[PDB]
């Protein structure tokens, strides 16, 4: 089922990349937790 | 007595004229906080 | 007669033109005394300064 | 070519910003809401622009129960996604192949409706700005065109007024001709730049004029008009008090209708915020409440905000 | 029928093109104009 | 009767006042409100009490739109009178024979609805109290009466206990006979009066039980029980934050709904004022705003408001 | 048939009165409880 | 009908008397405008 | 498995005493702020 | 499946709690952050008349 995986990878995977751009280009680079969290625990 | 579309196209222009005066009176300038 | 429609209207217009000054002054009222108390502020310590 | 530069004419900005001072930074419709609303933005680096969102309402059909939101901007390109609960996807594209020519693109998905996507290139000159947008083409099998489109042009006559055009054309499925839509603008600035004026004509015969003032530094206000046989029209009055430490905004109608909207910012990070609309033709009112918290993503910046 | 409603669209963008012509042209004429002023 | 002095047994404290800083000082019911409201009361007079009030409401279907109110309070008599939009009319007068006995009268005209007015007579003693309080009282041409009558009792047992009953009788008619209602009333201090329970059994079946504890000068919380064949109850736990600059109180409920009201005085004459809840088992939610402006009628307690 | 209802109310009123009597007696009992402690 | 001729004129007047006591008890005694005056311009 | 009249007044009994008991205790004491 | 049930609810859960902490703070907060203000600033007024 190539094509609806083609379609699962617009909606779950758009914001993770805008997501791996950020982390990229931190100079922190945290884990997903911190990421993930509001919470500026750092 | 007329209470026309007409009437309440003149009511509203006439606001808006009414209203440009107010604001190009210095009299808003006054309403307007020294601070 | 004329005299209670009268005072109806003019109550009435008294009642929405209160509530309407109240709530466009109240903020404006809050708002400018907690920046004209940062202005004061800001000017005694100035003087303190110097 | 030589004598046009002799006019030396200045740059308009474009549309969407021909009454970007009085409907948007004066008036409160694009800021107003209602009900509880929570915001928890936080940026996590600043010279790459990067920051993601969370938003938290209650009590506005507009604005959903949680919504997540996450954007970038360097130099020559912005990037911005949003996700809402029942996972509607949203995201923005917007790239500079120049300071004057940028190139974006919106998407946003409905997950059980058609997705309707707009992709805008934008181009300005020394003198006059253009804009091209389409909302949802569609090739037919004739090699017709089958969409929405959008496009204008301004251009600068004198340093202080401008004129401008609009071309819509809406070909919905391609067995009914596609419609026209053409609407003329108008824009006068002030010399010395205290106050702007703004006047358009829309295809649908509705007329939008519209006057902004700075009174000073601190204090501005502007007022419109619109209008729609059948005609309509309204009127609004308003003022932004905008101020170090909070922001006012205040707005009489000719509906009958008042409103107000406060910021106030009580720390660097937190900023309460109030608005409340109030009609009287039917003696009701509509009131919202909400705050922001704003927080760096790294020890340098969360010094920084402090001072 | 509809062909007259197709004509009528493409005067309409016809007159549009003639504008956008006209409004490009106009700054000079302001300009000679304020020259003859 | 000398041993009865050799007890020495304490006042206690009235029916309405068992559970009053609970019902009233901990939780926000009778505070609590929806939708804009302001108050705009003045004051003329302290050693004969003599003020005055303005009340603006919007959005809230106990509170009318606007209602004027004026009370006199001298050493031992406190008048009120209260003035409606759709001019209802409203007054209490308290009249003390002595310290110990009181008369009261409350008089309301709904001028439209037939004018409900109650008699309130009480004594209190030094280790019991007692008082009774009739509702449009009226005899029958056979000499009967009938309307609504209510009498309590309340009795010191201990210095740290208090037992007490209520009797009311209520003839609508006089064809129908009249039906007696007999309520258990509890009340327990703690010997440093830190913590107080109140227990309470009504006639009709009802158990209502509340309890508290002064944790400490600046916080305190209160928890509550009542319930209702068809049997219901409810449960509802808060804590009140009061200080010098402003009070707050919350509440949290079996059913699922959370409260919030605090008011700031930002100003010793002015006083702002915010309530608000939510409804998580119906997600829905209910939103106040307020404000409370206090004003001298002389200069010389003007000066005195201002310090 | 209501005279029933109106006698058992009646019996209620008389009981709650002399669970007045009672409670007034009560700090003197409580005082005899606390001698006999 | 003496408590029908009660009946209007006391509706209205009940606030009348309070007032005229506590006018009576002030030290300033203004006049009605200021009484009914929510402004403190006194 | 009872859904009940019982359940429910078992449920709020349950809530009464978790409560008399947290207040009664020195959690809200330390929650209670020195100031 | 049944994770998808878990995350439902957890999500809702999380929501809720969230914002019944944010609404029963944030008042209680601003209010013992001013309170706070006002008492450094009638301390630093009284060790500057001391």
């Amino acid at each position: 089922k190539i094509l609806t995986l083609t379609h699962n990878v617009a909606h779950y995977g758009w914001i993770p990349f805008v997501l791996y751009l950020g982390w990229a280009h931190t100079s922190n680079r945290p884990n997903f937790l911190n990421l993930l969290s509001p919470l500026p625990s750092v | 007595f007329k209470e026309s579309p007409l009437y309440t196209i003149a009511l509203n222009g006439a606001f808006f004229v009414a209203g440009v005066a107010f604001i190009q009176s210095p009299l808003m300038d006054m309403l307007a906080p020294q601070l | 007669s004329f005299v209670r429609n009268a005072f109806t209207k003019s109550g009435n217009l008294a009642w929405t033109l209160t509530t309407t000054a109240l709530l466009l002054g109240v903020p404006l009222s809050l708002s400018i005394l907690a920046e004209q108390q940062l202005i004061e502020m800001e000017k005694t310590f100035d003087l303190q300064s110097d | 070519h030589s004598h046009r530069q002799s006019l030396e004419l200045v740059n308009p900005g474009t549309v969407e910003n021909l009454n970007k001072e009085v409907s948007r930074d004066v008036f409160l419709s694009q800021y107003f809401f209602t009900g509880l609303r929570a915001d928890l933005n936080k940026a996590f680096s600043m010279n790459p622009a990067f920051q993601t969102s969370h938003t938290f309402s209650i009590g506005s059909q507009a604005l959903p129960k949680y919504a997540f939101s996450a954007l970038f901007a360097n130099d020559n390109l912005f990037a911005q996604g949003n996700i809402d609960n029942d996972l509607s996807v949203s995201g923005r594209l917007n790239y500079g192949w120049d300071k004057k020519n940028i190139s974006k693109v919106n998407l946003q998905i409905s997950d059980g409706q058609p997705t309707m996507c707009q992709l805008e290139q934008d181009y300005q000159a020394s003198d006059f700005s253009v804009n091209v947008k389409t909302l949802n083409p569609s090739f037919s099998e004739k090699g017709e065109f089958t969409g929405v489109a959008v496009a204008s042009f301004l251009q600068s006559v004198t340093p202080q007024l401008a004129l401008g055009l609009e071309t819509l054309y809406s070909r919905t499925d391609g067995s009914a001709p596609g419609d026209a839509g053409v609407s003329y603008l108008t824009r006068y600035v002030s010399k010395k730049q205290d106050w702007i004026f703004s006047g358009q004509l829309q295809a649908n015969g509705a007329l939008i004029a519209s006057l902004w003032r700075k009174v000073a530094q601190n204090v501005e206000a502007g007022i419109e008009t619109t209008l729609q046989p059948t005609v309509e029209g309204s009127t609004t009055i308003g003022a932004k008090y905008e101020y170090r430490q909070s922001v006012y905004r205040g707005t009489l109608d000719s509906n009958g209708k008042v409103a107000c909207f406060l910021e106030r910012k009580v720390l660097p990070t937190l900023s309460v915020l109030f608005c409340g609309e109030i009609d009287h033709f039917k003696n009701d009112t509509k009131i919202g409440c909400g705050l922001q918290f704003e927080t760096a993503g790294n020890q340098e910046l969360l010094m920084l905000q402090q001072g | 029928e509809k062909r007259a409603h197709q004509e009528q669209t493409e005067k309409t963008l016809k007159q549009a093109a003639y504008v956008a012509a006209f409004l490009w042209v106009s700054p000079m004429i302001w300009h000679l104009v304020k020259k003859q002023w």
